């Protein structure tokens, strides 16, 4: 079911110009941190729930480092989606990372392109909401909710517009070039879809588990 | 954060509901949480005033509530009584977790959900009113988490700023009253570094550091986080969340010489508040005399300087740290206190001088002493910069995607603090204020717009591109190979990529297992060198549930760190395994069931292969996991992509399992691109001939196959082994074995002189190279 | 130059896809044919002898004609193409329009169904040294097809069938809801001697029943032990 | 081969935003040549 619901979130964007994109899991630290506006011990580092071997060698806590790759060899336009598995010291979860930089983009474009990708997922008229939060390579950054189960709000994804020295370290000029981007936990949206209330069971495999997406 | 909603109320008021009120934090990007109120509700109940006691150890007494007659209460409550005020409920069930005639208990201090048994009220007893008045029990605790980017809304003063800007509110920012200096006994100080370009420090002699703690101050405190110690540590951290400056006060009388703020000398010992003793490096800030060192700059205080029941003189610390200079010092001594993470963040460096008059002021109201004059040791223009930022308004036009008045623009930048001068005209030269440290560039102005315009009233749009026929070679696609491998009988499983190094070690015990430095259990400490050491346990688990029949198949990466000197020698390559447990077929009337064997198992294999146009040859494999005699190595152009066979059967025995057949493919090999060319087809009749064959049981029927098929030449279209017999006639050592010879000629029909021909030449090479026995049906 | 659009993202249900459909029948073994929408009437006729195919007014032969009510007609004589070349073994599936046309009063109660039809006849898997080649048995094909279904989320019925072509004994017909969606079975073995086909299996679905969308919904499962019991009935064979 | 070619063709598009688009086969002379500005298998008129 997680490969299920990561094929169709993916196939909105694979089949409207998006192109699909992997990397490595064992990640360094510049691609993970340095080349994402992070300092290094800025508060945004938190090494006790990112799984590491070394010092400069880590799992991944998001797929960054193949937008990161993208953004460095390739040039703008840039429409690309990043699923994967990620972990973090909680363990194993995926998540779909996606990217676009192009001449020109806005917070009113990446508002749009969230609502109906939410609208188209679940299938339904979802109540959304957009409420300010931070990210180092975002600003705007936005987190975005939607009212599922009992009139709760329940995040789903976040998002924002790429920050200046995001682009800029990877060689493309802020100036000439926007860009925007957004990331969400696959689990997330497949116990919504699914209607499934304990993740455990996504990786304990059970045979009639996953039968009943048969 | 934690804060009390009525203590933010006297900062700024915004005459809405306490749920209004935190819907706008939350859309302010200040989530709340949770809001609660401080206790549980119950009804109806007053601290009363016992009158009379009546001896019998429990023990009968009398409490007046002030209403009519004094009630009459048994009670085994030992605190002190008969003459007390402490609470009981007068009649009722209300308790969380609970319930001369009895009637009531004396209440006690816990079973309340805000907490000695049965604690009377220390004064001022009210006649009947409720204690959820008197104790502000119905106070709301609002639970705010702020990012690291906003370290000024770590205060009342910083919360009170947000909610006066999203109301259009001022705020009652309370009047400090300085205190004047009487006396003139001031220390020196002396920075020695650059992370402190501010410091503040006042001598007060005579305090009286053993009684005060206020009832204000103690719940405002407490329903912050904060529990109370001294009275002087409660002064420096009552400031520390009303106006967001940290402050400490030292033990003047273990201060010797002059106050120096400087860098840790290397490995530097020093024992903190917390009886902890910490060896420093050159890089954490140290608050030290000419002899010793008093506290960690900004983050904890030692147990040397602190200030305890016989201390008489103080000297006040009120300083500003630089955000760059204490990030990450305080994790590294396993520390996170208050006055840690709000330098790390950032804090006003404006305050030191505004939180010294209120700490001074509120010392001098709580404890007696004369004040000297404050020590100003600052280093300016090392100070945090606030240039002015150039704003244009096309600029937040096209980072919005919509249009925002300019009247807005102007307004909300200015009620967060900032000096907009609106230059020529349409442009704007922003200057952010002192608290802020999250302003820089124009895009931070941009995202103020948003927040306080709203992030509601974000108007929806489409991005728009050019179509372009992207570049895409024919391939065996990803989406094909799971409906491929589905089809086949498997149900796709994803385990974790972190395994168990014992079944790492059973598998292969040569292995070289790229293990975790924090992994979360022994049983997901190191990297799967293959898919089977975190498969195996999901094929158990089904197992130990009563599950004859499980056939995995995963599309994951192992981690190869074989051979590997360092970790960027880590190979981390994707691969397809196949896990089989049972019958190939689930149980129904056709057969008994039964497991595979290895042809069953090569048969799958070879089919996910020809699904991707892949040519392999297959060579008896050499893994320690793998049963030797039937066991494959899958090669393409020489080289190994795979391999299939049965699991060791003395490993097999060891995991507790049944008949396991295991296989793993490189997905760069299986998940290839291909592309096919046409070849002629002839008009003309092929002609079929057997070959029968009496070889040596240790000749690989491959190796025969391909030896027809060259010696048999051009005209020779296609071989395929039809029968082989190793019963009654055969010697042991030996086998018979039966291959189809099917003759093509691309431009005629054959005639009988070139088959025999060719039968004659291919029968007389398998004479000689093998010594066999041949017929030619 | 290149021309823009708006990144707009369509509506998609989870669906069997016909991409899925060939690579789960060619998984099975089956290869893709792809015949005339027109055959032979004869033919036609031979296989329903109470047809009414449409037929085109300017035909380029006899044997292209008829509108094709079954794809039958025209995979036939593409099976007998390779049995007269030395071929004991061809499979086939196609995608698949077929034209029923029976029971209509104008052309415009034509009913063009796009169907997925099986055409099998040989041993079922290629000869190899584990057996000797035979021809499949009902269950074999059945269970091929129950597979294909199945990969669509596809709840069946089976009852026998009663078409002309199809051996009486041994066709099921596909119901889901009680109404019809396809059948199975073999030929009528004397449609097989009229055709030279030795022992044929053929089989057609609607695209729309098999090419459906679907609905996933999770139910809890049991943490404790279940119970296994035998039942031996004596019954008759009807 | 054509379903091989026709699907790659397609997916040229697909994948940038086009949609696939069928029909019957049995058509009429408004949606075959009347709708566009104007040896053919015909049934009846
Ligand atoms: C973005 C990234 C970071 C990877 N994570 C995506 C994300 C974005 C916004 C909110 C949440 C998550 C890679 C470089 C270009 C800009
Ligand atoms: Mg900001």
């Amino acid at each position: 079911p997680v490969t299920q619901v990561q094929e169709r979130i993916c196939q909105f964007f694979t089949k409207a110009g998006f192109t699909v994109a992997t990397g490595p899991e064992v990640e360094d630290d510049y691609h993970n941190f340095e080349a994402l506006n992070i300092p290094g011990h800025h508060p945004a580092r938190a090494m006790h729930d990112t799984f590491y071997f070394d010092a400069n060698h880590l799992l991944r806590t998001h797929t960054s480092g193949v937008q990161i790759r993208t953004m460095e060899t390739s040039q703008p336009p840039i429409r690309i989606v990043c699923p994967g598995r990620v972990y973090r010291c909680d363990p194993m979860f995926h998540q779909i990372e996606g990217l676009y930089v192009a001449e020109n983009t806005s917070f009113a474009e990446l508002k749009g392109l969230l609502i109906n990708l939410l609208n188209e997922f679940f299938e339904k008229d979802l109540k959304v909401r957009f409420r300010p939060s931070y990210f180092p390579f975002t600003e705007p950054s936005a987190e975005v909710d939607i009212m599922d189960e009992r009139g709760r709000w329940l995040e789903v994804l976040g998002c924002g517009m790429v920050h200046p020295n995001v682009l800029r370290a990877a060689g493309i000029d802020p100036d000439k070039y926007k860009g925007f981007a957004f990331g969400l936990g696959v689990e997330r949206f497949a116990m919504l879809r699914y209607g499934i209330n304990d993740l455990r069971m996504f990786y304990q495999n059970d045979v009639r588990f996953l039968r009943q997406f048969a | 954060m934690k804060i009390s909603e009525n203590w933010l109320r006297t900062w700024v008021n915004p005459a809405i509901d306490s749920d209004t009120l935190s819907d706008q934090l939350t859309m302010l990007g200040l989530e709340v949480d949770e809001l609660a109120s401080v206790a549980k509700p119950f009804t109806g109940v007053v601290v009363g005033e016992v009158l009379t006691v009546e001896q019998h150890p429990l023990r009968v007494t009398t409490v007046n509530i002030g209403s009519g007659e004094p009630l009459q209460i048994v009670c085994g409550a030992p605190n002190v009584r008969a003459g007390m005020k402490a609470p009981v409920a007068t009649i009722g069930a209300v308790l969380p977790g609970d319930f001369v005639e009895s009637q009531g208990m004396l209440c006690g201090a816990s079973e309340i959900d805000l907490e000695d048994g049965l604690l009377e009220l220390p004064a001022d007893a009210p006649v009947g009113v409720n204690i959820r008045e008197y104790l502000k029990l119905d106070d709301n605790v609002i639970d705010i988490s702020i990012t690291p980017n906003r370290g000024d809304c770590f205060s009342i003063r910083g919360i009170a700023r947000e909610v006066a800007v999203i109301n259009q509110l001022q705020m009652n920012e309370p009047e400090i009253k300085s205190v004047d200096a009487t006396i003139t006994d001031e220390k020196k100080v002396v920075i020695n570094t650059d992370g402190a370009p501010r410091y503040l420090g006042r001598v007060i002699k005579n305090v009286n550091v053993k009684a005060a703690t206020p009832e204000w101050m103690e719940q405002a405190l407490a329903r912050s986080g904060i529990r109370t110690h001294s009275i002087l540590v409660d002064v420096t951290n009552y400031v520390l969340m009303e106006l967001g400056q940290p402050m400490h006060a030292f033990d003047l009388a273990k201060i010797e010489g002059t106050v120096h703020v400087r860098q840790a000398k290397p490995q530097e010992k020093l024992q903190l508040l917390n009886d902890q003793e910490v060896e420093l490096q050159e890089d954490v800030m140290v608050i030290a005399d000419d002899q010793k060192a008093l506290a960690i700059a900004g983050i904890m205080g030692g147990l040397a300087s602190s200030v305890t029941d016989d201390t008489t003189d103080i000297f006040l610390e009120s300083a500003f740290f630089a955000p760059l200079a204490i990030a990450g010092r305080a994790r590294r001594f396993g520390l996170h206190t208050d006055s840690s993470q709000r330098y790390e963040r950032g804090v006003d460096f404006e305050l030191p001088v505004i939180a010294m008059n209120r700490a001074s002021q509120l010392i001098q109201e709580l404890a007696g002493g004369e004040f000297g004059p404050i020590t100003v040791a600052e280093k300016s223009d090392l100070l945090p910069k606030r240039e002015a930022i150039e704003l244009k308004q096309a600029q937040v036009d096209q980072l919005l995607g919509y249009k925002v008045a300019a009247e807005f623009i102007t307004d909300a930048l200015t009620r967060l603090g900032c000096e907009v001068t609106v230059q020529a005209n349409g442009e704007w030269s922003v200057v952010p204020p002192s608290h802020r440290y999250d302003m820089a560039i124009y895009q931070d102005l941009i995202e103020e717009v948003a927040r306080i315009d709203g992030y509601d009233n974000i108007q929806i749009s489409l991005p728009s591109m050019d179509v372009q026929l992207a570049k895409y070679q024919d391939r065996f696609e990803i989406a094909q190979l799971r409906q491929t491998v589905a089809t086949l009988g498997y149900q796709e499983a994803i385990s974790f990529s972190f395994a168990d190094a014992k079944l790492e070690k059973q598998l292969n015990p040569q292995v070289s297992p790229l293990m975790l430095a924090n992994p979360i259990s022994s049983d997901l400490a190191a990297m799967r060198s293959t898919l089977l050491s975190s498969l195996i346990p999901c094929v158990q688990y089904n197992l130990n549930r009563q599950q004859s029949r499980v056939r995995f198949f995963e599309l994951g990466l192992r981690f190869d760190y074989q051979n590997a000197n360092s970790i960027q020698d880590l190979k981390q390559i994707p691969t397809l395994a196949l896990v089989a447990v049972g019958s190939r077929e689930p149980e129904s009337w056709h057969a008994k069931p039964q497991p595979m064997d290895f042809f069953d198992f090569k048969g799958e294999v070879e089919e996910i292969l020809a699904a991707g146009r892949v040519k392999v040859e297959y060579v008896r494999s050499e893994r320690p996991w793998l049963h030797p005699g039937q066991s494959a190595e899958i090669l393409v152009d020489g080289q190994s992509i795979g391999y299939l066979g049965r699991l060791h059967p003395s490993l097999e025995n060891e995991l507790d399992l049944s008949t396991t057949w295991v296989a793993e493919l490189d997905q760069a090999a299986v998940l290839q691109s291909y592309v096919s060319n046409f070849t002629e087809l002839s008009r003309f009749p092929s002609v079929r001939r057997d070959i029968a064959l009496l070889i040596s049981d240790n000749i690989n029927v491959r190796d025969i196959q391909q030896l027809i098929e060259k010696t048999g030449g051009e005209l020779l279209d296609s071989t395929w082994l039809f029968d082989v017999y190793t019963g009654q006639g055969v010697e042991e050592g030996k086998r018979s074995l039966a291959f189809a010879l099917l003759w093509q000629h691309p431009s005629r029909t054959l005639e009988d002189a070139e088959i025999k021909s060719g039968m004659d030449n291919i029968i007389q090479v398998l004479e000689n190279t093998y010594q066999a026995t041949l017929r030619a049906s």
